[PDB]
Order: structure tokens, then sequence, then C-alpha cells
């Protein structure tokens, strides 16, 4: 709800409840770095869902296609490296947020190169930004569809349980 | 935009300010590395190296070795631990002679000034020139640095063997 | 078969040998 | 070492410095003489050394090996 | 962008100097041009020169005479081309005497010069042991 | 110790030992100064 | 099928014919950087951003050419030298250490089962090497399966190693066609020239038509 | 980046690894070497000579004490058509148990002698492993003297 | 460094100078010759070797000889 | 041929000149010297002359080899 990037067509500033109205600068990077991260983590579930339930060539085949059920098959040491490996890529992000001109969701530094930013570099960070937040709505409807009817994503539409 | 641009602004470095030599992930990567944390005696930095390094040392040596074994034998670990251990030497080796030939230095950041400042008439290279003022080029400081490399990576050789025998063994 | 004292003593003579040549190495020069 | 003539060998070993000179945690470590590629006479040398020595070893596994399987 | 405002447009190439034009000896060489020509760097690729004055820096002396040479089909001549040691050392190098080498200039002495063709080269199995 | 377990005694001995102490002295030597 | 002269010589000829014509097209290109391009004319354009870091290609091509050789010819001679030592369990064979390129055998199954499934109205699979039944005319084979085992590995890293050293040569030659750091001003010398001289410890070869003399050499290797 | 040749300043100045492929292909050039003088030449020559013919008597009394100790001379002897001569026995730790068992001669794995030694030896009056010692340790002997 | 020499066979063409790719060879006055000027080297400490000025030398065997020798940092074209 | 291709590799135009120079002596010395003057082939095109050499020898000797081998069985 400022001169942020973020801003299409359809809903300009995008605010209906007023929760920038008030933050200040510090909540409003808050916000903008949970966003991205929602998005980019929804992206990769969305996509990990989808080439899940069609193609698991890992763990020798097994590994049952639904999702929310390989969940409980993975020998659970893998799930720890996974874990470790995500804390450590957040410990190494932690550690780029102090560095001078930091940006809330830049963790490539692109404020070294970019400044004066385009319209290009604006318009692309707003379609990563649209992208993750059409992500973050696919996955939950994933997941809820899943948790309500018991069927994957592809394996729900094939029968036609709409 | 452009996100390739000049090293420092000096188009004459045979070098370039590219999304990966510059960014803030490589930026923040390499200042969490031992090589280059802050706060860290040239001892320490050694140590871990070491430690992390006959880690992932042993591996090999005990997966690929001459004496493998498709179970769990410790006639196998004992191997890729003493290969391990032998690789660690002849690296601490090399080190020690690198650092012997390298430097003439017991205390940088500092002799730099004095010869920039009290003028260095002298045989040079020793008071003059010194590249790098890291507490890691001087004579004393690669000579710790040996040292933690060398103790970091037996320790770390054993604690993995030890990691490798659980893992083997209860799971 | 030479016995242990024979390949022992010879070992010794050859190690006699080895000073001999690094001096012949050293008067060489470095 | 006798097909391929030096200058190839130059700009390559150019490369491979630049490579070293900009590479994190190898920086640390540098040469002392700088490295540069053998000389006319030192690379026809080292080929002709190595022509040689492949010749020789080659030639005498032939022809014992052959003596000794084809002879008992 | 860059460092002085005297420096050529150049977008900078991984075939610039290293560490040895920091601890040995660098090259710069220095020309004024009357026109932003579009010039070829003798390390990497294109540069754009400045409407005056004009400093770039080498590793080598034959990059920068290089360059220098590339610079006279722009009917450009002042340039003069110095070699800097570890520290602020200049020496001018190029126009040693002001005048280029190819011109005779009064005040030079003949240096390497034998007052005899090749054919009066003493033996060499004279010259052993000395 | 039998006269058999001298090529088990020497062969690592010298052709593993010999060529460490061997290059390191080598190397000390050509990277020298004066 | 059934001629297996024809197919052999077949084979052999367009693929020879092949690399010549690449080796030829990377020579025509050096020709092009040393005479007909113009600095000027591609400012920040593609061509001059790759020779601004031309050094990078070229170091990062030599450390994958160095990674592929080692790997690819070191395990031929591991096995090599583990077979001359009696040591038949330590080969990286089917039998011993085994190398599957199970992503080339997914690629195999996946073909073989398009007819009906992702080409559906296709009656048979588009080759019989990637799997199905052995088609024999007059009892000789025309087409089977051709399975890949761990000897197909090695071969198809020997080929990716040679047709990356042979990439090396050629690249090195296109984009050192102009300048460098031994010669700034190679590009007055010429693509076709012998060196510049016995100085800068010997500048042998350095031209870009010693380059497609070296390229050529490997080509003939990887062919 | 100094002193190792030691005979040459012009070498010893270069910065680069030429000095060092040099310094090993240019060592045994006297007549090149920095300060030098004919009367040195010949001293350092005749030096060399003696070091050299020491290297030889070297050479031929570690085959003859090899021949001695994992030889088969002895056996040799009684039956010099059937029986193959021993040169010296093999230690390789690389051996599989094939390789072992194949190498495998009386009680070690050995190479066969191809420099006809047994026959030369045979010829001059040698029956016994321990004649070959005795030469072995002549020969030792001998190579101090040069040296 | 390198070692060049100038005989007298010299006839001031300047082809010597003007292909010297480091400034190792200038011409001075001379009265041997027509032109009345000779080739001289004296900056050797910048000669590479490459040989490119008797290449464009016309007299009949050279008047400028290179004789190559120690090597150096500047002699051996390093740019690094 | 693939052997005759490696006089050219690993040689010098140097030693044919001079080689080339006795010959030309000899030749003068029966007055049969041409007046074209006799030069060893550049060092280009000796280079030239080794590839194409070798890559005939190379690849004929492995077509010959192909198709007797094919032919046969
Ligand atoms: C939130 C992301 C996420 C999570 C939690 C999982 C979780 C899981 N996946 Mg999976 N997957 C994902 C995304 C994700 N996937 C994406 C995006 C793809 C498309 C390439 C896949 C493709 C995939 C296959 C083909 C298979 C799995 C399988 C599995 C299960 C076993 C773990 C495994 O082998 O992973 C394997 C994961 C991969 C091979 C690809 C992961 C690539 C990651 C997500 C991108 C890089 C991450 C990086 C380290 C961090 C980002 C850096 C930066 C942005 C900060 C497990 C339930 C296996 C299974 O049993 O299926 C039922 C299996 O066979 N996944
Ligand atoms: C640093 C290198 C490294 C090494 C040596 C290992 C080693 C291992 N990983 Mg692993 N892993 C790594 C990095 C590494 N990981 C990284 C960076 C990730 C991404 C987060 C993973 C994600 C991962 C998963 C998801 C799984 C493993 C599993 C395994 C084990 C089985 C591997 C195998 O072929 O069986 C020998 C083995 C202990 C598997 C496991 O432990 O199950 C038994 C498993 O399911 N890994
Ligand atoms: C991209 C947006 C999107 C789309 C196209 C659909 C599409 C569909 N949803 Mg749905 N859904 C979504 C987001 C979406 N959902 C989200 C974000 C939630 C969480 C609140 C749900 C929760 C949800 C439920 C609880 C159910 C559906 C159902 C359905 C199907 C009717 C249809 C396939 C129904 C279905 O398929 O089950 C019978 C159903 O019962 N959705
Ligand atoms: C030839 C390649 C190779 C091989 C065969 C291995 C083999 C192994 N690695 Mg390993 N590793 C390698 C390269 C290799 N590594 C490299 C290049 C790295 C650097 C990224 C690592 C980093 C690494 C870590 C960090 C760990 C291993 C571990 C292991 C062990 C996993 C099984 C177990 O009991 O632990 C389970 C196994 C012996 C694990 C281990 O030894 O645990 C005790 C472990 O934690 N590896
Ligand atoms: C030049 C002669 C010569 C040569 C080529 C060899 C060669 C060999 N000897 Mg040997 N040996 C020799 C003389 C020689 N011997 C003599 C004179 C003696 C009596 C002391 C021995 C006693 C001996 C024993 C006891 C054993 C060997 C063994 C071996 C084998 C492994 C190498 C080793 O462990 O060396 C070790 C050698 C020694 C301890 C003796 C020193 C060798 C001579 C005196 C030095 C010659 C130096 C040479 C002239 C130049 C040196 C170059 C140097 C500066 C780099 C190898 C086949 C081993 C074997 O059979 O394994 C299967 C073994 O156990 N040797
Ligand atoms: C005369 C020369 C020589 C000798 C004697 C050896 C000896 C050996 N090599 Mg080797 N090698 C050599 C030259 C040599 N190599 C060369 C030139 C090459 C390159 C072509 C190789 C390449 C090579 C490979 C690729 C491998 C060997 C291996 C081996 C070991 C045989 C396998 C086995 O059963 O041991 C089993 C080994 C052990 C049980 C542990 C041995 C670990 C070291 C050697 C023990 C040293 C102890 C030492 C005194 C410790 C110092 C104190 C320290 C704790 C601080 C053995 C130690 C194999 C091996 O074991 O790898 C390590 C192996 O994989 N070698
Ligand atoms: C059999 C002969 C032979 C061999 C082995 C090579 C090897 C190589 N050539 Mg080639 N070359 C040859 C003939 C050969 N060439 C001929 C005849 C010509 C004339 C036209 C050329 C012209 C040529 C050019 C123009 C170029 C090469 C390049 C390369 C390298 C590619 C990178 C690589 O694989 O390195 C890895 C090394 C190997 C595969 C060799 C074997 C190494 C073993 C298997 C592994 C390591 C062994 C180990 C270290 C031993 C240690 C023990 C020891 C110390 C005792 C490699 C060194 C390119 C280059 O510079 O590299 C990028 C390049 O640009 N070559
Ligand atoms: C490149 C070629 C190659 C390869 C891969 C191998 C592989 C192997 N050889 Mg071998 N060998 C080769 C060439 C090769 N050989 C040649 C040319 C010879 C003849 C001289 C031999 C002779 C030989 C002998 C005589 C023996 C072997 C043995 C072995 C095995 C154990 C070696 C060992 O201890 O590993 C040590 C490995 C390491 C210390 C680690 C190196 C590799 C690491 C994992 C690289 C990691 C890179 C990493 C991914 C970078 C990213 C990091 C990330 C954090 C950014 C192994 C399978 C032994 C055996 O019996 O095995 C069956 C044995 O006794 N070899
Ligand atoms: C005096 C001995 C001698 C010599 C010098 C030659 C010389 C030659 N022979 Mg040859 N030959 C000889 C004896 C000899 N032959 C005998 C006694 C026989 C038995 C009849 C043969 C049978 C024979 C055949 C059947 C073939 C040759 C070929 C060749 C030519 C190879 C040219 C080349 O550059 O190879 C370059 C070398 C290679 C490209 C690789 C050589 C093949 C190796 C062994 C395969 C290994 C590949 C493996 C996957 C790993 C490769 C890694 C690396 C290549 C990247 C060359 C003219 C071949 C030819 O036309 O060219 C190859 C050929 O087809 N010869
Ligand atoms: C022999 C040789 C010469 C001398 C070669 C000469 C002078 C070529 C002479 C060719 C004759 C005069 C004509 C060709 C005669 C052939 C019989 C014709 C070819 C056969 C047909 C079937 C094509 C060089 O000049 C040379 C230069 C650089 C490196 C290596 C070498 C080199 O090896
Ligand atoms: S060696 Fe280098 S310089 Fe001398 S001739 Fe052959 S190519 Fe030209
Ligand atoms: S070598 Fe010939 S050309 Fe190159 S600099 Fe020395 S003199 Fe001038």
């Amino acid at each position: 709800l400022d001169g942020m990037i973020g801003s299409s067509a359809p809903f300009k500033n995008f605010d209906p409840l007023g929760f920038a109205a008030k933050a200040d600068q510090k909540t409003l990077n808050k916000y903008r770095e949970s966003e991205l991260k929602h998005g980019r983590v929804a992206m990769l579930a969305v996509l990990g869902w989808i080439v899940q339930e069609f193609w698991h060539p890992l763990y020798d085949g097994k590994l049952s296609s639904n999702p929310l059920k390989a969940l409980t098959e993975v020998p659970l040491i893998g799930w720890a490296q996974i874990f470790v490996a995500i804390n450590v890529i957040e410990y190494l992000q932690n550690k780029i947020k102090e560095l001078p001109g930091y940006r809330p969701g830049d963790y490539l530094g692109t404020w070294e190169w970019v400044e004066q930013s385009d319209e290009g570099w604006d318009s692309y960070q707003t379609k990563e930004l649209n992208n993750g937040r059409l992500a973050m709505v696919a996955i939950a409807g994933l997941i809820v569809q899943d948790l309500i009817t018991g069927q994957a994503a592809l394996e729900q539409i094939t029968a036609g349980n709409t | 935009v452009s996100f390739i641009k000049p090293y420092r602004q000096d188009p004459f470095v045979g070098h370039l300010a590219t999304p990966i030599t510059t960014s803030a992930f490589t930026r923040a990567y390499l200042k969490v590395l031992p090589a280059y944390r802050p706060g860290l005696t040239p001892l320490s930095r050694g140590a871990e190296i070491g430690f992390t390094h006959g880690y992932f040392l042993i591996g090999p040596f005990y997966t690929y070795g001459p004496l493998r074994s498709v179970e769990f034998s410790l006639t196998s670990l004992a191997a890729g631990l003493l290969a391990a251990i032998t690789l660690l030497l002849i690296l601490t080796v090399g080190l020690s002679i690198y650092g012997q030939v390298t430097y003439d230095v017991y205390d940088n950041a500092l002799i730099v000034k004095l010869v920039r400042q009290m003028v260095g008439s002298e045989r040079t290279q020793d008071l003059p020139q010194i590249k790098g003022t890291s507490e890691l080029d001087t004579v004393l400081g690669w000579q710790k640095f040996s040292e933690g490399f060398f103790s970091g990576g037996l320790i770390g050789s054993i604690v993995a063997a030890v990691g490798i025998a659980l893992y083997s063994t209860y799971l | 078969m030479i016995y242990d004292s024979q390949v022992y003593i010879a070992l010794v003579i050859a190690v006699v040998a080895s000073v001999l040549a690094i001096r012949l190495g050293a008067t060489l020069y470095n | 070492f006798l097909i391929s003539w030096r200058g190839y060998w130059q700009e390559l070993i150019e490369t491979i410095v630049w490579a070293h000179e900009r590479t994190p945690l190898a920086n640390l470590v540098r040469w002392k003489d700088k490295p540069v590629a053998l000389s006319i006479v030192q690379a026809r040398l080292v080929g002709l050394a190595h022509f040689t020595i492949g010749y020789v070893l080659t030639y005498a596994a032939f022809v014992i090996a052959s003596t000794i399987g084809k002879l008992g | 962008k860059l460092k002085q405002s005297d420096f050529p447009k150049f977008e900078g190439s991984t075939g610039g100097w290293l560490s040895a034009a920091k601890n040995e000896e660098k090259y710069v060489i220095i020309w004024t041009s009357k026109d932003a020509s579009l010039f070829e760097m003798p390390t990497g690729g294109t540069a754009k020169m400045n409407a005056g004055n004009n400093v770039a820096y080498f590793a080598r002396k034959e990059q920068c005479l290089a360059l220098g040479s590339q610079l006279r089909g722009f009917k450009i001549t002042n340039y003069k081309i110095f070699r800097i040691y570890p520290p602020l050392d200049i020496t001018l190098l190029h126009p040693f005497d002001g005048v280029f080498p190819e011109k005779v200039n009064q005040g030079r002495s003949p240096v390497g010069k034998r007052d005899a063709s090749i054919g009066g080269n003493p033996n060499p199995a004279s010259l052993k042991f000395q | 110790m039998s006269l058999d377990l001298l090529p088990s005694f020497f062969v690592p001995l010298v052709g593993l030992v010999l060529p460490l102490f061997s290059i390191i002295g080598l190397f000390l030597y050509i990277e020298k100064e004066n | 099928a059934i001629d297996y002269p024809t197919q052999l010589s077949l084979f052999t000829h367009h693929v020879w014919i092949g690399g010549f014509c690449i080796v030829g097209g990377a020579a025509h290109g050096a020709i092009f950087f040393v005479r007909d391009y113009n600095a000027a004319n591609n400012y920040n354009n593609l061509i001059d951003r790759v020779i601004r870091h031309r050094d990078a290609i070229i170091s990062h091509l030599n450390w994958v050419c160095i990674f592929l050789g080692c790997h690819s010819f070191g395990l031929y001679v591991h096995n090599d030298t583990m077979r001359a030592l009696g040591r038949s369990q330590d080969l990286f064979s089917d039998n011993a250490i085994a190398l599957k390129p199970i992503f080339a055998q997914f690629i195999q199954n996946l073909h073989t089962l398009a007819p009906g499934s992702t080409a559906p109205n296709a009656l048979t699979t588009v080759s019989y090497a990637f799997g199905g039944d052995v088609i024999s005319v007059g009892s000789k084979i025309a087409m089977m399966p051709i399975s890949l085992g761990t000897a197909d590995f090695l071969v198809h890293h020997i080929h990716a190693f040679t047709i990356h050293v042979t990439v090396l040569i050629l690249l090195k030659g296109v984009l050192y066609s102009r300048n460098s750091r031994l010669i700034p001003d190679k590009a007055n010398l010429g693509f076709r020239f012998p060196c510049d001289g016995p100085g800068r410890g010997g500048t042998c070869q350095v031209s870009a038509w010693d380059h497609v003399f070296l390229g050529l050499f490997w080509m003939y290797n990887s062919i | 980046v100094y002193k190792f040749p030691k005979f040459s300043k012009a070498l010893a100045e270069d910065p680069s690894t030429r000095r060092i492929w040099y310094g090993i292909a240019t060592a045994h050039d006297f007549e090149s070497h920095d300060a030098m003088t004919e009367s040195k030449l010949y001293q350092k020559i005749f030096a060399s000579h003696f070091g050299h013919i020491a290297i030889i008597f070297l050479w031929t009394a570690g085959n003859l004490f090899h021949v001695a100790w994992q030889g088969n001379f002895e056996a040799w002897i009684l039956n010099p058509l059937k029986v193959r001569p021993i040169a010296h026995a093999i230690w390789d730790p690389h051996f599989g148990q094939a390789a072992y068992k194949a190498f495998l001669k009386t009680s070690s794995p050995a190479n066969l002698a191809l420099s006809g030694v047994y026959e030369w030896w045979y010829t001059i009056g040698m029956r016994t492993n321990n004649d070959l010692y005795q030469g072995s340790f002549f020969l030792i002997l001998l190579s101090s003297l040069l040296l | 460094s390198h070692t060049v020499k100038i005989y007298d066979t010299c006839i001031g063409c300047t082809q010597c100078v003007r292909a010297c790719p480091t400034d190792v060879l200038e011409m001075v006055p001379w009265d041997g010759c027509k032109a009345g000027q000779i080739a001289s080297a004296p900056r050797t400490e910048d000669c590479v070797g490459c040989k490119r000025c008797e290449t464009a030398c016309p007299t009949d065997f050279l008047s400028v000889r290179v004789y190559l020798g120690g090597e150096t940092t500047r002699s051996l074209g390093l740019a690094y | 041929i693939w052997a005759f291709s490696l006089m050219f590799l690993f040689s010098g135009r140097g030693y044919w000149q001079e080689l080339i120079e006795s010959i030309v002596w000899a030749h003068n010395k029966l007055k049969v010297a041409p007046s074209i003057q006799p030069r060893a082939l550049s060092i280009t095109q000796g280079r030239a002359v080794g590839v194409a050499h070798y890559l005939l020898g190379g690849i004929g000797t492995t077509w010959a080899f192909f198709l007797a081998r094919i032919i046969s069985v």
C-alpha cells in the first residue's frame, strides 16, 4: 500500500483491511519478506505436489503418489537433512539481511547493480509476487482438498470429484 | 537494468561484478566460511577447516577403498580412517612447506604501515611489499593454521568414523 | 639361503657406502 | 608434445592463472614461480623423451611377452 | 559509474590486469581525443573514448603500445605511456624525449652498435670461460 | 624377524617415505631465496 | 538394415563429414573475428560481451575438459589396472562397481511406451533401438533394442569429453583470434600466421588457424 | 625462486617455472656454468666419473645380492634347461589374490630374470648363493673405494 | 633480458623501430649511411624477443640482431 | 601416409631449408639449378600438410579396416 513493487491492474495497492496504512517502514519490510517467502515456498510446494503425483522416481518407486501420505513415508532421516538445509539457507538469509542497503525480499543483492530501477525490473518483481500469491492460494486449496476428499490433484480431477 | 558491471568501478581489472562474484548471497556465504569468518584466530580457522575436511575425507576412502565391505566391517572403517589421517598428514606437510617458503612476517597489518611511514630502504619483500594484511599471511599465523588443520583433521576423521559406525550399526 | 647376519652386515656396509656418497655429493657442491 | 607447440599453451595457462587468481578459498594460496608454458626446446625434449620411453617400453613388452608366450 | 571521469567508457573485461600489476608494476597510457570514438581494447572488447582527457591502465608495456598504435588510426598522436611501480613511482616510457622513436632526434646516443657487420663477430671457441 | 619380512618393511618405507622427505627437501631447496 | 556394410559406411561417412564441417564452421568464425569484425559496430552487444569475459569461458571449459577426461579415461585406466592386478571386483563394470546410465534408460522406457500413451495414434515405437521386438529380415537382424549398461556410460562420457576438448580448442581460437595477454595486436597479424616469434618464452601456433589445426586433430580423435 | 640453479645466475633470476625446468636440464653442462674455469671443469668431471663408476658397481652388487637372496640360482645350476631364472621377489600391495598366484614362484611372487646374469655367472664359475653374496660385498667395497 | 645489437650495415630505413611492439629500438643520428640515421637499442629491458625487428630488416644478413638470454617477467610477456 | 604426416608435424622449416641448400649446391655444381628458387614449405603450410596427411592416413586406415571387416562378416 505504498510505492512498493507488487501493485497490479486488478486491485492496485490491495490493502482492503488497512494492514499497511498504519504500519511503519520496518513492519512493511517484514510483511514483504513474509509474502515473498510464502510465495516462493508455495510455488515450490505446488510444483512438487503435481510432479510427485505423476512422477516419483526416487525411493525406488513406493512413497505413495498422494501427498500428505508420502509426508509420513520419507525415512525421517531424509526429513532431518531437508530441515537442516532449509535452516542453513535461512541462517545465510539472516546474515544477508544485515548487509548494507538490504531490501526486504532481495537475497541476490540486486540493489548493488539496480540503482534507479526500470519498469521492466519492477514488472518482473511484480510477476514473481503475483505468481507467488497464486501459488499460495493454489497450495492452500490443494492441501484442503486432499484433506477433505482424500484424493490428490490429478486424481480428483481425473475421476471428476469437482 | 544491467547485472554485470566493472568491479569496484575499475574497468581495467581482470574481474567483473557479476551476480555471482558480488551478490549478497555470495558475500554472506563466504563471510560465514572459516577462511573468512570474522573473529577467528588462525588456529581456529585451521581447526574448523581440518575438522570439516577430515570429516568428508574419511567418506570416499572407507566407501570405495581396497578393503570395502557391503556390510559394516571394523577393518574397513579402520582402513578408511588411517587413509584419511595420512592424507591429512600429507596436506599438513604441504601447508607447512608452503608457509615456510611463502611468508617472512610475525605481525602483519603493521609492517606495511611502518614502511609506508618510516621508509623501507632495505632489501624489500619483507619490510616493503607484503601481499595481504590478514593474520593468515604471517609465518606465525600460517604455522598455527597448519597446526589447527592437522589437529582438527584428526578429530573430525575420528568423529566421522564414530558416526559411520553408529549409522551402520544402529540403523 | 643367506642368513640374517649376511644380509644385516651387507645392509650396514651399504649404509657406509651411502655416507660416502653424500660426502661426494656435498663435495660436488650444492 | 610434438604436434602442439607453444603459444597455444601459454594462453591456456594465462586463463588458468586468471581462474586461480579470481576464485575464493583458493586466493589464499599463490604460486612463488609464475606458471608458464614449457619452452620450445624444452617441449621438443619432453616430446622426444615421451616418444622414446613409450617406444622402448612397448617394444620390450612385446618382444619379451611374445617370446615367452609363443615358445612356452 | 567509474572511479575517474577520464577513464574510457569501458564496461570492464576479465582480461585486464591481475595481482601482478599491484605489487610489481602497472602501465598507464594517457591521451587527449577530439571525439568520443569507439575503439577496441587491447585486453577485451570495445570501449568509448572521452572527448578530452583519456587515461587507461594496463599490465604490460606491449598492451599500452598496441593501444597507442591503434590510436594512430584515429589521428591521435599525443598519447604517452608511463610505468608505475607498486607505489606511485611514475616514469615516462614511450615518448622518452618527446619525439617518437621512429623519428631521429638530436641528443640520442647509439646503444648496442657494433662497428662491423655480422661476419666480424668473434669465434665462440675464443669466448670460452669468461 | 625373518628375512621374508624385509620386503614388507622396506618397500613401503622406500617407495613412500623416501618420496615424501625427498619432495620436502627438494621443494624447500628450489623455493629458497637469497 | 540387413546390409551391414552399407549401414556402417553410411554412419561413419556422415559422422566424418559432420565433424569436418563443424571444424570448418569454427575456422570461419575465427576468420570472421580476425577480418570482418568491427569493434565500433558491436559496442556492448553479444559478441562484445563474449570477448569481454573470454577468460572465464575458456578457464571453465578447461576445468570441464580436465574433469571429463580425468573421469572417463581414468575410469578406463582404473578398470585396466584392476584387471591387470587380478582384482575383477574392483572394476567399473556391471558385475562390479556399476555406473548405470539411468537417465538414458528412462528415456528409452518413455519411447517404447509412447505408442498408445503419449503418441496415441502410433502403432509402434519410432525405433526398435529404444525397445520392443527383434526385427529380422531373412534371418538377419534389422533392428533390436540397444541395451545401455556401464560400458555405454563410459563411452558416452568419453564422447562428451572429446567433444568438449574440441570445443575448447576451437572456441579458444575464435575468442583469442584478435588479441590476448601475450599478443595484444594478434588481429594485425591476420588469421593465418605461424607465430609472433621465439620471444615471450615462445609464441608458436598462437593464430587462430593453428587452433583449427589442433581442433582438426581432436575432431579426428573424437570421431 | 632463488638459489636452486646455483651454477647459473641468469636462471636464478627467472620469476617463472622455467627456472626449475632449465635448472634440471643444465646441471651437467659444466662449461656453461657461472664463474667457470677449465681446471674446475676437469676436476668436476673427474669426480663425476668416480661417482658414476660407483653407481655402476652398486647396481651390479644389487643384481648379485637380489639373485643370491630371492633368486633360484642354486636350483638353476642343477637343471639349467628347465628351471627359469628368477630376478628378484615382488612385494606390491596392489596385487589381488590372482596376481599373487600367477606371479608366485617357489616361496614368493617374483620376476623371471631376462638379463642372462645366471648363465654369465654360472659360466665364470659361480655355484652357490654365497658366491654371489661375496661378489655383492666386494662390489659395495669397490663402490666405497670409488666414492 | 635479451640482447639486441645494431651493426653498421644499417641503412636507417626505420622499419625495425616502427615494428618493435615494446618500444625497444629508436633512431639516432649517424654518419655511416645516406639517411644519416642508425637504429639503437637503449631499452632492451623491455625486449620481448619476438624478433619483429629483424623480420623488417632489408639489409642482407640483418643489421639488428636479437640474442635471447635471461628471462624476465617483462621479457616473458607475462601479464600476470 | 599417417606415419608420413609425422615428418611434417614433428620437424621444422629451418632444417629442410638448410638441406635444400646443399641439394641446390649440387644442382648448381651440375648447372641444373632451377630459376624458380626451391624453398621449404612455409611453417603454416608444413602444419597444413602434416594435418592433411594425418587425417588422410587415419581415416583411410579406419576406412579399410571397417570395410574389410564388415564385408567379410
Ligand atoms: C516445498 C517444496 C517441496 C517439498 C517439501 C517436497 C517434498 C518431497 N518431495 Mg518434492 N518436489 C518439489 C518440491 C518439494 N518437494 C519440486 C518443486 C519438484 C519438481 C522438481 C519436486 C519433485 C519431486 C520428485 C520427482 C520426487 C519428490 C519427492 C518428495 C518427497 C521425498 C523427498 C525427496 O526426495 O524430494 C525430492 C525433491 C526433488 C528431486 C526436487 C527438489 C528441488 C528443490 C525443491 C528446489 C531447490 C531447493 C533449494 C535447496 C532451496 C532453495 C534455494 C533458495 C530459493 C533459497 C517429499 C515428500 C519424491 C517422492 O517420494 O515423491 C512422492 C520424488 O520422487 N519431489
Ligand atoms: C642399485 C642397486 C639396487 C637396486 C636397483 C635395488 C632394487 C630393489 N631392492 Mg635392493 N639392495 C641392493 C641394491 C639394489 N636394490 C643392495 C646392494 C642391498 C644390500 C644392502 C639391497 C637390499 C635390499 C633389501 C633388504 C630389500 C631390497 C628391496 C628392493 C626392491 C624394492 C626397493 C627397496 O626397498 O629398496 C631398499 C634397498 C635397500 C635398503 C638397500 C639400498 C640399495 C642400494 C645399496 C642403494 C643404491 C642407490 C642407487 C645406486 C642410486 C640411488 C638413487 C637415489 C639418490 C634416489 C627393489 C627391486 C626390497 C625387496 O626385495 O622387496 C621385494 C627389500 O626388502 N633391497
Ligand atoms: C612404492 C610405492 C607404493 C607403495 C608401497 C604403495 C602402497 C599402497 N598403496 Mg599406493 N600408489 C602409489 C605408490 C605406492 N603405493 C602410486 C605411485 C600411486 C599412483 C599411481 C598409488 C595409488 C594408489 C591408490 C589409488 C590406492 C593405493 C593403495 C595402497 C595401499 C594398498 C591397499 C591396501 O591393502 O592397503 C589398505 C590400506 C590401509 C589399511 C591403510 C593405509 C593408509 C596409509 C598408507 C598407512 C600409512 C601409515 C603411516 C606411517 C601413518 C603416519 C602417521 C600418521 C598417523 C600421522 C598401500 C598402502 C590403496 C589404499 O589403501 O588407499 C589408501 C588405494 O586405494 N595406492
Ligand atoms: C594419449 C595421448 C594424449 C593424452 C593423454 C592427452 C591428454 C590431454 N589433452 Mg591432448 N593431445 C594429444 C594426445 C593426448 N592428449 C595429441 C597427440 C595432440 C596433438 C594435436 C593433443 C592436443 C591437445 C590440445 C590442443 C589440447 C589437449 C588437451 C588435453 C587435456 C584434456 C583435459 C584432460 O582430460 O586432462 C585430464 C588428463 C588425462 C585424461 C590424462 C590421464 C590422466 C589420468 C587418467 C588421471 C590422473 C592420473 C594420476 C594423476 C597419476 C598420478 C601418479 C603419477 C604422479 C605417478 C588432457 C591432458 C586440452 C587441454 O589443455 O586440457 C583442457 C587441449 O586444449 N590436447
Ligand atoms: C578419475 C579417474 C579415477 C577414479 C574416479 C578412480 C576411482 C577409484 N579408484 Mg582408481 N585409478 C585411476 C583412476 C581413477 N580411479 C588410475 C588412472 C589408476 C592407475 C594409476 C588407478 C589406480 C587405482 C588403484 C591401484 C586403486 C584405485 C582405487 C580406487 C577407488 C578408491 C579410490 C579412493 O581412495 O578414493 C579417494 C577419494 C577421495 C579422497 C575423494 C576424491 C573425490 C571427491 C569426492 C571429489 C569431490 C568433489 C566435490 C563434489 C566438489 C563440490 C564440493 C561442494 C561442497 C561445492 C575408487 C573407486 C582403489 C580400489 O581398490 O578401489 C576399488 C585402489 O586400490 N585406483
Ligand atoms: C607399429 C605399430 C603400429 C602403428 C604405429 C599403427 C598405426 C596406426 N594404426 Mg594400427 N595396427 C597395428 C600396428 C600399428 N598400427 C597392428 C599390428 C594391428 C593389428 C592388425 C593394427 C590394427 C589396426 C586397426 C584395426 C586400426 C589401426 C589404426 C591405426 C591408426 C591410428 C591413428 C591414430 O592417430 O590413432 C588415434 C588413436 C585413437 C583414436 C584411439 C585408438 C583406439 C583405442 C585403443 C580405443 C580406446 C578408446 C576408449 C573408448 C578410450 C579412448 C579415450 C580417448 C581416445 C579419448 C594408425 C595409422 C586405426 C585407425 O584407422 O585409426 C584409429 C584402426 O582402425 N590399426
Ligand atoms: C619434408 C619437409 C619439407 C620439404 C618438403 C617439400 C619441399 C615438398 C616437396 C613437394 C614436391 C616438390 C611436390 C610433391 C610431389 C609428390 C610426389 C606429389 C604428391 C603425391 C600425389 C599423389 C598427391 C618442408 O618444407 C617442411 C616445412 C615445415 C615442416 C616440415 C617440413 C617437412 O617435413
Ligand atoms: S618456433 Fe615459434 S617462432 Fe620459431 S619458428 Fe617455429 S613458430 Fe615461428
Ligand atoms: S624483439 Fe625485436 S622487436 Fe620485439 S622488442 Fe626486442 S627488438 Fe623490438
